[PDB]
RNA sequence: UAAUUGCGAUAACGAACGAGACCUUAACCUACUAAAUAGUGGUGCUAGCAUUUGCUGGUUAUCCACUUCUUAGAGGGACUAUCGGUUUCAAGCCGAUGGAAGUUUGAGGCAAUAACAGGUCUGUGAUGCCCUUAGACGUUCUGGGCCGCACGCGCGCUACACUGACGGAGCCAGCGAGUCUAACCUUGGCCGAGAGGUCUUGGUAAUCUUGUGAAACUCCGUCGUGCUGGGGAUAGAGCAUUGUAAUUAUUGCUCUUCAACGAGGAAUUCCUAGUAAGCGCAAGUCAUCAGCUUGCGUUGAUUACGUCCCUGCCCUUUGUACACACC
């Protein structure tokens, strides 16, 4: 807590980076396309467009 | 001239000069009239000004300088050799003292006599490097009016220049002695003696 | 070398040959005479004194003055 | 206007301290000639001793030239701060000195012939003749002289 | 309610704001009076809108100004652009268009930038030389 | 060099073809005329067409 | 659990580095990053920047 | 690699696409490298509509 | 001296191999008849005058 | 009719305030006046050793009277300016503390000035009072 | 009544700029007070990097930029519309906070 | 044309990439929406002079209004608009008008096909192959070095001084950054000559640091052309902090020592307007140090508006014993 703004959005972004990074290294075999990040007041979501869930 | 007294005093001798004729800072340019031909429309002097001091934009156009007061033109070329660039306000006072000396001594219109030491010192025809397979001789050509009054205005302070430099005399006591050795063809100018070197040499490549 | 003080014949010589320029200032001093600079400036104070040179102005790096009148 | 024309009480150039000094010249600056001493110091010195420094360096009496001497060779002694003199808390005497014009070669000579004989680093550059404090030496320093 | 004016002169990052209302003729700029604006040599810049127009005509207004930025010049140029806008603004609106084009007229006829701001601007440094044109050195050997 | 390409040579040619009973020689109600008439996305080409437009049936106009 | 290999260390080149490749040859430490270069602009957009000019 | 780059053109010029275009770089069958190249339609490279309309 | 005006009628261009050079037809400003070609080094334009110390050269293309 | 400071050019009323001063007498100058170089940065200790120290308050009581409130960091920064390091490269650097301190400490003695809340110090009324009075001087000695 | 002030911040201006606007649209909808949206001097992330992993070749350099900006905007309004509204308005690439007064 | 930019011409026709277009930035907007983290103005309350009502001030919200300055969203605004002259009288160019703006408006960004054995395995947990791998080339901890000095070269900093050094005072910018599970920016107060110390305070920021009161620059005055007081190297003494740390001096402060250098030979780089040049400021490295770099702004020019003569580039043509391509 406590952080400035400008931290705070260079972290999301590093945040999005290393989700990102991870999930092509992860979801290879599953066709891993992209992610989305959704920030909410408690329940923050994470969509992930792959190309198969039954294996996702 | 009829006053008109305001709330800031301000003096009457100011207001005097202002609303009696648009002079210079003490110095008018009635009766100043360039005394060469070919030497009008270069040089300029028909609109008036108050101090030579301008931001204006003369080097986008090939020849809006020349439309540019000549008093601009000589207190930019002051600020060089490069411990003085950016410091033409210093050469508007050392200008300022100038034209003062130049009163005091020659009491006619100072203006005019810096028209007269251009106007004899601009070489009227100069030389130029053929291409001249082997030595590649020198050939006598004329010369513009305005790159002559240029390199006039440079032979003039930089004859000052190297004067004042390694001695005690002042920028604008060696800019007053020289604006008046070359208003006379005195031959002792460093201007005169090199419109005198190069237009010989001019006389020796024809 | 120039002169740093006076021997009362330069100080004749001054109010006898400034009033002959109708210009004058420092180095027109240090020139026509040989002074030491600095008393040049205290030789103008002098002539501002009394009416032996007119200043039509002044500064610091450097002062203006004429004949008496 | 400060137009005086004394004639004879003028003395031109003159010497103390085995050191010579040109008397036509602003005073503070004069003594500056002298070895260490800077034009601060010097300026400190006379303004210590009451004196008109406007005038140039043949004025000042004997009477005031003596007391600048003492006022310099005795510096604490006239509310002098220890943080303006040249050499600070001696060595093996501890104090505080403004050695002066060959005693300052003298001490400087001391102190480097001390460090030469204990075979200090310091010392050894000295010795070989190279840049003492640690700059490099590769490309600075040539036309040996 | 005190039928006045507001104006703004502007140079490369100076910028004067001026206030010209109906007034006994003063005139001022930072709560010091265009008389004492001592870089001591520009103030006849700042008279030159005085002058062009003349000087009855500043008796019937009291003018304020004040500056921000830029150097000791481009500050001077921001006022004596400021100023002459001031007044033909003033008389673009409190009197008629034969006047206000009159003294638009007298400055445009010597215009020093006067009331059209000089539209000169810095530009940035390209990288590889200490400025935008200039660049370092090269050896070739 | 101040030219214009073929771009709006092009299209400038197409709208006199097509539209030659509007499109009077004033580049400012020319240019509202593109902008309701054309699918174009910048200002800058927009008025770059306009005028050459303008000086197409001006010309035109003499013949 | 020995004192004085660190003897005289705490400032100057070594306590700033990289993660990538420990590098502190002219790091930048805005935002808390302290990558080389020769890492950081291959991780250009890699950290979500963009460039306009 | 051949039938692997034009079948993946292929595919995508199916879905719908204005332009392709695929560069294989390194030792493919042999130790000097080569740049193998496959393209197909249309593309642009320099404009911001670049960083509009392509995914690299 | 017998030094001579002559008012600029025509710029006929730039000589010179480096282009310091300018070319131009006066005239002499005391006969109308007496149009010259000459050389010239700086900028220069019509309407303006050059002052001659030799009437009779008349030089030509140069490099 | 009515009088300021601002009214007046700076370098001339600081410099009659100077003065002034002086023959009042009354402004309690340190000992030590006569010996610091006023800044780390400067290459030499005042010219005119007798009244810096005055030229430096009246100079100060001026700016005091155009701000609302001042403090000593920015009396360094101000007074302060490039130095000289020889073969490097100059740069701005801050004028002593002291000096400024002590000026401050004794322009409150005579209460020209006073401590601000919101930080530093302000001029009183009574130096407002006596610096109107000061313009007034200054404009009137055109005989 | 509370008297609430709020805030966003994004890279995305036309999210920001929108979901400003339906947030204000919302608000007077059922007017509050009225407090427009403040908007803030934008701020740049400036980088300056050398376009070069290890230095050879001529000396390119590089600016990276984020371009972020800030509004704020303030209201006056009791219980109900108060969470309903800083929860209805909400989009990703866009950050939001509410303070009391 | 700046352009394979067009005019057109035409065994070519019709298409594509590139350039352009494009996006950014900076310049115009009294037109809109707003604003105690931007501003005003009045209103209160209040200081000072004058008092004749006024001028300068202060007062975080006394309240009110406004948005011109400020900021930022959408928009407008230039298209070479108009006139004139040119030209196959086309594409286009020149001049003038007006315009915030008339060089592609400026400066950028982006950037084609083909190729280099250009650089990089010392960026990468990208990486083939080889080598090693326990007395290891891995890892850790002891110091040192990378800085070692006859010399050569490169980028650069400071000087050679009067267009100057020095002492006072004036005081004017902007790009930016900034403390959490911590110790940044630090104001302000006190002490200290200074460097620094010390007690508090604002700030995760248009809120506080900060108007970052920067520099030069300006005005007054001491200086007097004397390697001079220019110059401040080198060298010495001590004080500070920085820091488990300072010797191989960290840096800075104090004092002393005052080198060389009088515009720099042959040779040679950069640049055409807010440009060069000077000027300093921030950021970058920063738990210290920039003489480095990226950007910023302040002061602010001379000269040209052309040529291919050098150095090379572009297109055509031509010649050729070259194709590792005139090295
Ligand atoms: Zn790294």
């Amino acid at each position: 807590a406590l952080i400035s703004k400008k931290r705070k959005l260079v972290a999301d972004g590093v945040f999005y980076a290393e989700l990102n990074e991870f999930f092509t290294r992860e979801l290879a075999e599953e066709g891993y396309s992209g992610v989305e990040v959704r920030v909410t007041p408690t329940k923050t979501e994470v969509i992930i467009r792959a190309t198969r869930t039954q294996d996702v | 001239f009829t006053p008109v007294v305001l709330a800031t005093p301000i003096p009457e001798e100011v207001q005097q000069a202002q609303t009696e004729i648009k002079l210079f800072n003490k110095w008018s340019f009635e009766e100043v009239e360039v005394k060469d031909a070919s030497l009008v429309d270069y040089v300029q002097v028909r609109q008036p000004i108050f101090v030579a001091h301008t931001a204006g934009r003369y080097a986008n156009k090939r020849f809006r300088k020349a439309q540019c007061p000549i008093i601009e033109r000589l207190t930019n070329s002051l600020m060089m050799n490069g411990r003085n660039n950016g410091k033409k306000l210093k050469a508007v006072r050392i200008i300022k003292h100038t034209l003062d000396i130049i009163n005091v001594l020659t009491d006619q219109n100072p203006i005019q006599v810096v028209v007269d030491a251009i106007t004899n010192t601009g070489p009227r025809e100069d030389t130029t490097r053929v291409g001249g397979g082997g030595a590649a001789r020198r050939q006598a050509v004329d010369v513009s009016p305005l790159r002559r009054v240029n390199q006039a205005i440079a032979l003039l302070t930089i004859g000052a220049r190297e004067a004042a430099f390694r001695n005690i005399k002042t920028i604008a006591e060696t800019l007053a002695e020289e604006l008046i050795n070359a208003a006379k063809g005195s031959s002792t100018s460093y201007a005169i003696k090199k419109k005198d070197e190069l237009e010989r040499v001019a006389k020796s490549n024809r | 070398q120039h002169a740093v003080i006076l021997d009362q014949e330069k100080y004749d010589r001054i109010l006898k040959e400034v009033p002959t320029y109708r210009y004058v200032s420092v180095s027109v001093l240090v020139d026509r005479l040989k002074i030491g600079g600095s008393l040049a400036r205290i030789a103008l104070r002098h002539l501002e004194k009394e009416g032996i040179i007119k200043p039509i102005s002044k500064h610091s790096k450097q002062a203006i003055y004429t004949r008496a009148t | 206007s400060l137009v005086v024309q004394e004639q004879g009480s003028f003395q031109h150039i003159l010497r103390l301290l085995n050191t010579n000094v040109d008397g036509n010249i602003k005073i503070v600056y004069a003594l500056t000639t002298i070895k260490g001493v800077g034009r601060r110091y010097s300026n400190l010195v006379c303004k210590k001793a009451d004196v008109d420094l406007h005038k140039r360096a043949g004025e000042l009496t004997q009477e005031e030239l003596e007391r600048i001497v003492q006022i310099m060779q005795n510096p604490t002694h006239y509310k002098i701060p220890a943080w303006f003199l040249n050499r600070q808390n001696d060595i093996t005497d501890g104090k505080d000195y403004h050695t002066l014009a060959n005693n300052v070669e003298s001490k400087l000579r001391d102190d480097l012939e001390r460090l030469k004989k204990i075979r200090a680093h310091r010392g050894i550059r000295h010795f070989w003749g190279l840049r003492v404090r640690g700059q490099h030496t590769k490309t600075t320093g040539r036309r040996r002289a | 309610a005190v039928p006045s004016v507001q104006t703004f002169g502007k140079k490369k990052s100076a910028t004067a704001v001026a206030h010209v209302k109906a007034g006994k003729g003063l005139i001022k700029v930072n709560g010091s009076p265009i008389t004492l604006v001592e870089p001591e040599i520009l103030r006849f810049k700042v008279y030159e809108p005085l002058l062009l127009v003349g000087l009855d005509k500043f008796s019937n207004i009291d003018i304020r100004v004040r500056v921000t930025g830029g150097g000791h010049v481009s500050q001077v140029y921001a006022i004596r652009q400021a100023i002459a806008k001031g007044l033909v603004a003033y008389h673009q609106k409190y009197v008629d268009e034969q006047s206000k084009n009159e003294l638009k007229k007298a400055f445009t006829s010597y215009d020093r930038t006067l009331l059209i701001a000089d539209s000169r601007r810095p530009e940035p440094k390209k990288f590889g030389g200490k400025g935008a044109r200039s660049r370092f050195q090269k050896s070739y050997r | 060099g101040r030219v214009r390409t073929k771009t709006v040579k092009r299209a400038s040619k197409a709208l006199i073809e097509r539209y030659y009973p509007k499109l009077t020689l004033d580049f400012q109600t020319n240019k509202r005329l593109c902008d309701e008439i054309a699918t174009i996305q910048s200002k800058r080409l927009r008025n770059k067409i306009a005028g050459y437009t303008t000086h197409l049936m001006k010309r035109i106009q003499k013949g | 659990e020995n004192v004085w290999f660190s003897h005289p260390r705490r400032y100057g080149k070594g306590s700033r580095q990289c993660r990538v490749c420990s590098s502190h040859t002219g790091l930048i430490r805005k935002y808390g990053l302290n990558i080389c270069r020769q890492c950081f602009r291959e991780k250009a957009n890699d950290i979500g920047f963009n460039k306009f000019r | 690699i051949r039938r692997a780059a034009y079948g993946v053109v292929r595919y995508v010029m199916e879905s719908g696409a204005k332009g392709c275009e695929v560069v294989v770089s390194g030792k493919l069958r042999a130790a000097r490298a080569k740049a193998m190249k496959f393209a197909d339609g249309f593309l642009i490279h320099s404009g911001q509509p670049v960083n509009d309309f392509i995914d690299t | 001296t017998p030094v001579t005006l002559a008012k600029v009628i025509k710029v006929l261009g730039r000589t010179g191999s480096r282009g310091g050079v300018t070319q131009v037809r006066v005239e002499f400003l005391e006969d109308t008849s007496r149009t010259i070609v000459r050389n010239v080094k700086g900028p220069v334009r019509e309407n303006d005058i050059l002052v001659l110390m030799e009437s009779e050269r008349e030089a030509r293309r140069l490099r | 009719p009515g009088v300021s400071v601002r009214d007046v050019a700076a370098q001339d009323f600081i410099n009659a305030y100077a003065s002034f001063l002086q023959r009042q007498g009354k402004l309690e100058v340190p000992g030590y006046v006569d010996i610091v170089k006023t800044s780390s940065g400067n290459e030499m200790p005042p010219q005119d050793a007798e009244g810096w120290f005055y030229k430096r308050a009246a100079s100060v009581a001026r700016h005091i009277y155009m701000r609302k409130q001042v403090g000593v960091g920015k009396l360094n920064k101000l007074y302060g300016g490039a130095k000289s390091r020889g073969v490097r490269p100059y740069k701005h650097i801050d004028a002593s503390g002291s000096i400024n301190r002590k000026v401050l400490q004794a322009l409150e003695k005579i209460g020209i000035v006073e401590i601000s809340p919101k930080g530093g110090r302000r001029i009183s009324e009574n130096g407002q009072r006596d610096l109107d009075r000061i313009a007034a001087q200054t404009l009137e000695e055109d005989e | 009544i509370i008297k609430i002030r709020i805030t966003l911040t994004s890279t995305k201006v036309k999210q920001l700029e929108n979901v400003s606007s339906n947030i204000v649209k919302n608000a007077e909808q059922h007017n509050l007070v009225k407090k427009g949206p403040v908007r803030l001097p934008t701020k740049v992330l400036k980088i300056s990097t050398r376009k070069t992993p290890n230095g050879e070749g001529s000396k390119t350099w590089e600016t990276y930029e984020m371009r972020i900006h800030k509004r704020y905007i303030d209201l006056e309004a009791p219980v109900q519309i108060v969470k309903r509204i800083t929860q209805i308005t909400i989009e990703p690439g866009v950050d939001v906070e509410v303070v009391v007064a």
